[PDB]
């Protein structure tokens, strides 16, 4: 689970100012609901958080109841712990457990929680700059890593978007946490639509290039259930991926080979 | 621009 950088034939290197972080960082004008309304699950054990009995999957619609499984990951095939196909194709938020439930580390519904489990290697492609590829196979439904950075608000973003988009570098690195909008519305408480920006701090996924026939997709992973306006951004493999293939994903869902190329990005 | 998630 080490990050390695490789650049064949270019004189470029990572900006000494860029910094790698393990968890996202909230800016100061953003929301943190009281520890007074936090709820995890009492489940005992371990757990048995894979069945509807667990309060973590309430919003998750269905000798006487059933008493069937429902947690959005597979429980026992060679695909155990891989995103259910029902969730891949259907793109419904992933309701995961957290530090508020009577369940531990392996709780089957805490995949994104555990973080990345596959080693990644940033390598220098030739046209699109830096890109990412994995030194080991990744079956479809697999969790690669999540998109991090510094969480901010629509106004302060508007601030950077133009301050930047106008006089200098275009390289956009702002991801919008809008799965819910838107629703519631108103206022409540106180206060009566805030975003994540990782230009100067982030994870490997900060370097994945856009494609129009991606081999990866992003899903929202929710926890506390109050902490959902600032939901995690999970990058899941939507199809099996050989080693050495450059991870990709549609920035909304261009130099991409993709015959289906939507013209440009964003 | 910015990265998003809608439908
Ligand atoms: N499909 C694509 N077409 C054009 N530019 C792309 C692209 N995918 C990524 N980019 C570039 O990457 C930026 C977003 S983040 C991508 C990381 C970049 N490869 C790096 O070396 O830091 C875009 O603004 C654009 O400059
Ligand atoms: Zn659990
Ligand atoms: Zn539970
Ligand atoms: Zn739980
Ligand atoms: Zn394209």
């Amino acid at each position: 689970l080490p990050i390695s950088i490789v650049n064949r034939e270019d004189d470029a290197f990572l900006n000494p100012n860029f910094r790698f972080i393990d968890h996202s960082i909230i800016g100061k004008n953003v929301p943190v609901a009281d520890q007074s309304f936090r709820v995890g699950c009492s489940c005992a054990s371990d757990e048995e958080c894979m069945y509807s009995t667990c309060q973590c999957l309430d919003e998750m619609a269905p000798d006487p109841y059933t008493r069937k499984k429902r947690f959005a990951y597979y429980s026992q095939g060679a695909k155990k712990g891989l995103l259910r196909d029902r969730v891949l194709q259907s793109q419904e938020p992933i309701y995961e457990c957290h530090q508020g439930c009577a369940c531990s580390k392996d709780c089957p519904n805490r995949v994104v929680e555990r973080g990345r489990t596959v080693p990644l290697q940033i390598f220098r492609t030739k046209d699109r700059g830096w890109g990412v590829k994995c030194p080991v196979n990744i079956k479809r439904g697999q969790f690669v890593d999540r998109y991090l950075g510094e969480i901010i608000t629509s106004e302060e973003a508007d601030r950077r978007r133009a301050e930047s988009t106008i006089a200098r570098r275009k390289d956009v690195y702002l991801f919008a946490l809008d799965k819910f909008s838107d629703p519631d519305s108103l206022d409540p408480l106180l206060a009566g639509p805030l975003e994540v920006d990782g230009e100067y701090m982030s994870g490997p996924t900060r370097f994945i290039n856009h494609s129009c026939d991606p081999n990866m997709a992003i899903f929202a992973r929710v926890g506390d259930h109050a902490d959902k306006h600032i939901h995690d951004l999970a990058l899941f493999a939507i199809k099996d991926i050989p080693k050495g293939t450059e991870l990709t994903f549609d920035y909304v869902n261009c130099l991409c080979g993709t015959a289906k190329c939507r013209g440009y990005l964003w | 621009a910015r990265k998003s998630t809608g439908g």
